[PDB]
């Protein structure tokens, strides 16, 4: 698993890696050597770069995609050296050693930051970025990229950006470049139908207020005056549709949750046959499949092991499946 | 083509051009075979090729022209050459050879001879008639080795004192006696680099063997020559092979009046080797030592000297001691009074963290008039017999401090008075 | 969990710790695997461990993390340190280290380190950039050592006449030059008692070699700092390791800018010690004493000295004289003209029951122009001088009848007038 269609061997050859795990419990061979791990390059400059292994550096991140992109993040704690200058070598003289010493891949030595915007910025550069956003509850990072730079921003597997999702650990978002891609005014006004029925009586009271969110309303239900003082007139009506509001949007996420789960959309042209029920064919359809068209192409490896259901049975219900499906070519 | 542009590349090149070929999974083998495929292509698409290497006469009556970076080894690389060069050219065991080659057809699988055209960095025609090596006349170095290369740097100063204590000269037998811990691994690189600064038409030879890994590549790209070593990773026959092939492509060097220098660590490893390679002759000593055994070490050790014909060859091979076992302890005792020229580095003063650790007052060498003037050989005098009530550490320290300030041996000798 | 707590307590609260964690019969081993099951059990069931101690690193490679109070003696309660510390923070034999350790599984037994925190009582960036004990200059001493409480006891008055015969400073070499039976043992405890009442910021060390154990429990524990101790009922190789323990931690006290004292009783013992510990180099003089034997000894002597740069180090070793063997007298004679100040304490004296028996008339201290202010080196100079024509018994009651009814040395030199 940590070898590659390009990384190659044959009995003779001298391939170097980290020592990675030892079992010496195990039953034969127990020294378990890696080469796709990060830290390896690190090692690597240990051998080569004399700037680390003095703490006079602190090589921080290493982002591997084997074969695809190395980078390397380093950091000076020193105020008279320089990250990526003095690592470099002369002109890719050292780093191209490195390189073509873990089998010529693209090495660059990026500078990571002490904030994740700027760390992700030099991640995927050289190429500007319109956006940059930073969540928390949803641990990721949304990344916008702008047209002029597309052939550096993205190229083989999003190799430029698949870097950064693998060394932040977040899974970052660069799916759009159209209008309102800065993710921070891209929920201001672009779903406006939030308060369907919130303010019955008239229209005209004041402008929008956003910036409270009118969608969560389990942190905005019930709160002290003084988080609700950002819309005037919080009275006993005004109190009592904002929980109606609340109730509603109770019943909806209940409702889409529960149709969520289901992700099968069972319709009453499902239980035709004899000995087929609810839970069978919500499992029989959750494992990969929709309709009674790509059913019969199977066997006793999906139908059977079902809650419910012997080997027999199932043998019984795909001959039924096959017979009115392959034996009758009928529609 | 030539062979040794697509040897000493690297082997991505390799993969580059094998791809570029539009061949078959290239890098999914070893780099001889991948050679081996490389040159096979280039000729079916390309005119003849050019090989070059030492060429080995087994007991079959063909040999096998090998290359320096294997270490001489058998594979897909080596090339055959039939008999009729053998007794056409009369070519021997050792012998450099640089010419032309083809491909193999069916039946064979080695690139066959075609012509050759360098035999040893000579023409056939004045290699025809030649002198043999055991036919020379052997004599005392003449011509002194000079290691002081006049920068004194942070390290040279070792070499200043081997200088001191060691005049080496072109057909010497230099014999380091010293125990592991040491420090004798920098000690001989920064010989060879003096020797090849200070000396760069004399080819330099080094013999790393039952020597680590690491070292061997540390080596091998760090001096200059061709880095020839067997490390401890294979058996002793291939130890005794690349013995064989080192002194005879030296012997061939040095009777084509070449001065051929010759750098062996350890000496001991290697009679170990030999000794579990030669089968036994029933007298077996303490230790688990043949008779017979230690007969071709000997002679290893006893081919260097100094031709007066021309050329010379100097060996430098260092004995390892004082390790528990009795193999190399009766192997220094064989070869006690063997070399004309003992360098002790005792480890008490390795361990204090004072290197060179030199033991000058057991070290020495025979014949130094003929090495030195008459007043540098009056003021080493003065200097030995003014160090020799001295001890070890105590000497060795103020030699050190002697040396520091100084940059030249010449002004040392003339302060020192 | 720290690990003096456990250490510097009595072993009944161990036992009663042991016992409420339910575990194993405890009180039926040493104190060592004692501390080390209650380590590992509160490990077991808590946090990361919290160790400290002093640092040896052996020929292998790694190093050893010992405690104080078992005068760093090998046994469970060590601590292993990989060779990665010692080449990130590029440690040194002797550093007092403490911080975080993680107990051993399976291949292993000893509390491996997990983070350093204090190094030398210094945060590892200050002391990675240092400076080492040899590179530094030695100088005379300074600033004097006040020995003199002022309370003017029944016994201080020892302390005072030291004052009246040998100033000490910080950087000074005493040797006490004393027979048996005179009383060196509370001498030495007093020294040490003043020298803490007065001087706390400064480490006071002690070391007692060959010695008695009922002698090494009564002074752990009624003077201040680690008292480290080697008594006969051990081998010499345990004294070598523990006279390098305190030397190293002495070296790097005093390379991070501390005035390290040690008190060191007695010298002739730890030399023989020494003599029997290394072996020997062939050369013998009478009383069975070696030529190198005295080396690390004399070693031991000579890195007391007065920094330049910061701090310095100040030992006063006793030799032992008047035994009847040679080994003494040679060792006392070797060490003569070593020592910058000597103590002589007849037993003429003792043996009259006239304490301190102080040779004031052989003893003295050089250089002590700079320890003493003008008037106060004219008052002793005339004392010195007033003394001399008398003897010695005569004189040292002579001193304490004029001592005994003045409470200050000060007071004394102006009634002496
Ligand atoms: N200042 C003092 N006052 C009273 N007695 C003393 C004094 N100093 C020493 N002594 C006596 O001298 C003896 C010395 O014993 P010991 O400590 O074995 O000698 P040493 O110290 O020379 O080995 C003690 O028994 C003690 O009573
Ligand atoms: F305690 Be005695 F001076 F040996
Ligand atoms: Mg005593």
């Amino acid at each position: 698993e940590d070898m590659l269609p390009r990384e190659n061997f044959r009995p003779g050859d001298r391939v170097r890696g980290v020592l990675y795990s030892v079992r010496p419990e195990a039953r034969g061979a127990q020294l378990f050597v890696t080469r796709s791990k990060p830290e390896m390059l690190i090692e690597l400059f240990r051998i080569e770069v004399p700037e680390i292994g003095e703490e006079v550096i602190e090589i921080k991140a290493a982002a591997r995609d084997p074969g695809s992109r190395a980078k390397i993040a380093v950091k000076t704690n020193d105020k008279r050296i320089d990250p990526v200058g003095a690592c470099v070598g002369m002109r890719g003289a050292r780093v191209q050693a490195v390189s073509t010493e873990l089998g010529g891949e693209r090495i660059d030595i990026v500078l990571w930051d002490d904030n994740p915007a700027q760390f992700v910025i030099n991640a995927m550069a050289p190429a500007d970025v319109a956006s940059i956003v930073v969540d928390e509850d949803k641990h990721t990072m949304d990344i916008a990229v702008e047209a002029g730079n597309l052939a550096q921003a993205i190229g083989r597997n999003g190799q430029n950006v698949r870097l950064a999702s693998q060394l932040s650990g977040w899974e970052l978002n660069v799916m759009t470049v159209d209008d309102l891609q800065a993710k921070h005014q891209a929920e201001a006004h672009a779903a406006i139908d939030t308060f369907t029925k919130y303010l019955d009586i008239d229209e005209d009271f004041a402008t929008v207020l956003v910036e409270e969110g009118f969608s969560t309303l389990e942190e905005l239900a019930y709160v002290p005056m003084k988080e609700l003082l950002e819309i005037e007139g919080l009275d006993e009506p005004t109190v009592e549709a904002l929980r109606e509001r609340a109730k509603n949007a109770l019943a909806t996420i209940a409702q889409a949750q529960e149709e969520s789960l289901g992700d099968n959309k069972p319709a009453d042209d499902l239980l035709n046959l004899e000995g087929v029920d609810r839970d069978l064919a919500f499992k029989l359809a959750a494992r990969g499949v929709c309709t009674l068209e790509d059913l019969a192409e199977q066997g006793i490896d999906d139908l059977a092991d079902i809650e419910g259901l012997t080997d027999e049975k199932a043998g019984a219900l795909i001959m039924a499946a096959r017979n009115i499906c392959w034996f009758g070519d009928e529609a | 083509m030539n062979l040794t542009e697509l040897k000493n590349t690297p082997v991505s090149e390799l993969i580059t051009l094998g791809e570029n070929m539009g061949l078959e999974n290239l890098a999914r083998m070893r780099k001889q075979d991948i050679i081996f495929a490389i040159l096979k292509q280039h000729a079916k698409s390309g005119e003849d090729i050019f090989g070059d290497g030492v060429l080995e006469i087994l007991q079959d009556g063909f040999g096998f022209l090998r290359s320096a970076d294997s270490s001489y080894l058998a594979g897909p690389d080596d090339i055959y050459v039939s008999p009729s060069q053998i007794r056409r050219f009369n070519l021997r065991t050792g012998d450099t050879i640089s010419g032309k080659i083809r491909p193999p057809k069916e039946g064979e699988r080695y690139f066959a001879l075609l012509k050759v055209n360098e035999v040893n960095f000579d023409k056939p025609e004045n290699a025809r008639n030649k002198i043999l090596f055991e036919n020379l006349t052997p004599l005392h170095a003449n011509s002194r080795l000079r290691m002081e290369r006049g920068n004194g740097s942070t390290e040279d100063l070792t070499a200043r004192v081997l200088d001191l204590a060691s005049p080496i000269g072109r057909g010497q037998r230099g014999l380091i006696v010293a125990p592991p811990k040491a420090g004798k691994t920098m000690l001989l690189q920064n010989i060879a680099q003096s020797i090849a600064y200070n000396h760069p038409d004399c080819v330099l030879m080094v013999l790393l063997i039952d020597e680590r890994p690491e070292e061997v590549t540390e080596m091998q790209r760090l001096v200059k020559g061709e880095v020839v070593a067997s490390t401890f990773d294979e058996p002793a026959s291939r130890h005794v092979q690349v013995a064989e092939m080192v002194i005879e492509k030296a012997k061939r060097l040095v009777e084509h009046k070449k001065d051929v220098i010759i750098l062996l660590d350890s000496i001991t490893r290697l009679a170990r080797a030999y000794n579990t390679v030669v089968p036994a002759s029933g007298k077996v000593l303490t230790g688990g030592v043949d008779a017979n055994a230690l007969h071709r070490p000997k002679r290893f050790f006893g081919a260097a000297r100094n031709v007066e014909e021309g050329g010379s060859l100097t060996i430098i091979a260092t004995a390892l001691i004082d390790t528990g076992s009795k193999m190399d302890e009766v192997i220094y005792e064989e070869f006690k009074g063997t070399g004309n020229m003992e360098l002790h580095l005792s480890r008490k003063i390795a361990e204090k963290r004072v290197f060179p650790a030199i033991d000058y007052n057991r070290s020495g060498t025979r014949k130094e008039e003929l090495l030195t003037t008459q007043e540098e050989l009056q003021k080493m005098w003065i200097l030995r017999k003014i160090i020799h009530p001295m001890g070890e550490i105590d000497a060795m320290e103020f030699l050190i401090n002697k040396l520091a300030m100084t940059k030249t041996n010449d002004d040392f000798f003339e302060m020192m008075k």
